[PDB]
């Protein structure tokens, strides 16, 4: 058996997780069994097994009516919320009514079989009590679980269900924009009360939001955003524009093919990435459709224009967020990015231009971030 | 004019050439089972069931296929290796023949 090991920062999100430790004086954001400092929200149920993390992505096309994701969507909601209703209608998987209470219905091992909200994301949440387990080579019992600053009582109250369903032991429960902020320890600046903007977007939602730090405490003055707004959206852009590349040069509609439309999809993802470091992506895909050859690239300039309105549209929540906190632009001090998108040249342009030139805060990973900030609370807190 | 930088290019190009034969021969049993049911001893609706219990198996194959072909599209090859295109070209069609061979077996299976 084991010995006892520290406490861990888990953030546990939308469409992936990650779960951080503070051990010799900095935070370790710990890989997975996959090497990936992230794990998918995902949960699938075969004939014959239960999969968790990469496991249930990776197998997502061959099962996607028993693959669940995206539980943090429906916990703590009632069956009859208008986010319920306006989400399932894009969910390969079956969500019931269970006395007024969302359910997720799946086949699993020949049954069919419901589950709670909670129930799913404490699957999740076990998944990472693992993978910091196997990592540390130590027992993991003690965390802290971030959530997003606009949940509500109920849907607070069944995060910390899933942590205790998944045998942890709930240090605290911390919004994700506090967490953020904590990362960069914003709270250890010297001087007057501090106005933080946390920009995060990542994991298939925008959410802007306004703290004020006065002696330590922090204080949610406003939130804003977009709900289903991310990386996807970006995604699209260059999937449609390289479409319509490909019937101009080869007057060819390779749209009703999903497996081109896959491998066309899977290369834009890939060359946005590169188009965060360099200013030009190259893509060669041998046999695309019909047998042609599609051998292209993209600038960094073209995949900006592509995405125009919704970069500059990122702004608006802001906007607002500054109007509800009854804050000018000038009284921002500090300006935190959060989600992988944010890697996005323009998208740091825009922001700081908004903000006259001023410095973001960006050295930590912002897909890691939320993490990092719930380690730091968790060993504070040990 | 060949490199040694091309070398590089082809030993990844017959790594993924040796995962094409690992799932191809999946493939192979996967005909073998197909086959031995169609011509079995079963009775016509028993063969119907059994048929439709290797439907996990045949997408586990197609999906293995097609992240091979999401590997390959991730090289880039300059138009002097000569060499390493032909390679690549006659793998993707390769896999594309495997894929298609995979769509006649889920197209005769679960009807
Ligand atoms: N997670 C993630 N990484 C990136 C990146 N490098 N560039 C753009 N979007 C991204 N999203
Ligand atoms: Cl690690």
């Amino acid at each position: 058996s084991m010995s006892k090991g520290p406490a861990v920062g888990i953030d546990l999100g939308t469409t992936y997780s990650c779960v951080g430790v503070f051990q010799h004086g900095k935070v370790e954001i710990i890989a997975n069994d996959q090497g990936n400092r992230t794990t998918p929200s995902y949960v699938a149920f075969t004939d014959t097994e239960r999969l968790i993390g990469d496991a249930a992505k990776n197998q997502v096309a061959m099962n996607p009516t028993n693959t669940v994701f995206d539980a943090k969507r429906l916990i703590g909601r009632r069956f009859d919320d208008a986010v319920v209703q306006s989400d399932m209608k894009h969910w390969p998987f079956m969500v019931v009514n269970d006395a007024g209470r969302p359910k997720v219905q799946v086949e699993y091992k020949g049954e069919t079989k419901s589950f709670y909200p909670e129930e799913v994301s404490s699957m999740v949440l076990t998944k990472m009590k693992e993978i910091a387990e196997a990592y540390l080579g130590k027992t993991v019992t003690n965390a802290v679980v971030t959530v997003p600053a606009y949940f509500n009582d109920s849907q607070r109250q069944a995060t910390k269900d899933a942590g205790t369903i998944a045998g942890l032991n709930v240090l605290r429960i911390i919004n994700e924009p506090t967490a953020a902020a904590i990362a960069y320890g914003l709270d250890k600046k010297v001087g007057a009360e501090r106005n933080v903007l946390i920009f995060d977007l990542g994991g298939g939602t925008f959410d802007v939001s306004i703290l004020t730090i006065e002696d330590g405490i922090f204080e949610v003055k406003s939130t804003a955003g977009d709900t289903h707004l991310g990386g996807e959206d970006f995604d699209n852009r260059m999937v449609n524009h390289f479409i319509a590349e490909f019937k101009r040069k080869h007057k060819k509609d390779i749209s009703e093919n999903k497996r081109a439309v896959r491998r066309l999809r899977t290369a834009c993802e890939r060359a946005k990435r590169t188009l965060s470091s360099s200013t030009q992506a190259s893509i060669e895909i041998d046999s695309l459709y019909e047998g042609i050859d599609f051998y292209t690239s993209i600038t960094r300039a073209r995949f900006e224009e592509l995405n125009a309105d919704l970069f500059r549209g990122t702004l608006d929540p802001v906007e607002k967020a500054l109007r509800d906190a009854k804050l000018d632009k000038s009284q921002i001090h500090d300006i935190v990015l959060v989600g992988g998108s944010t890697r996005i040249p323009k998208i740091q342009k825009l922001l700081q231009d908004f903000f006259n030139g001023k410095e973001l805060n960006k050295s930590i990973n912002p897909d890691e971030a939320v993490a990092y900030g719930a380690a730091v609370q968790a060993a504070i807190l040990s | 004019s060949n490199s040694p930088q091309e070398e590089v290019e082809l030993k990844k190009l017959k790594h993924l050439e040796k995962s094409v034969e690992k799932i191809a021969d999946q493939l192979e049993e996967l005909n073998k089972e197909l086959t031995g049911i169609q011509q079995g001893f079963l009775p016509k609706d028993l063969q119907a069931e059994a048929l439709c219990k290797l439907d996990r198996r045949v997408k586990a194959t197609i999906e293995q296929f097609m992240k091979i072909l999401e590997e390959i599209d991730t090289l880039i090859l300059p138009e002097n290796f000569k060499d390493s295109r032909l390679k690549r070209k006659g793998l993707v069609k390769k896999v594309q023949a495997f894929l298609a061979e995979c769509d006649t077996v889920e197209q005769n299976i679960c009807q």
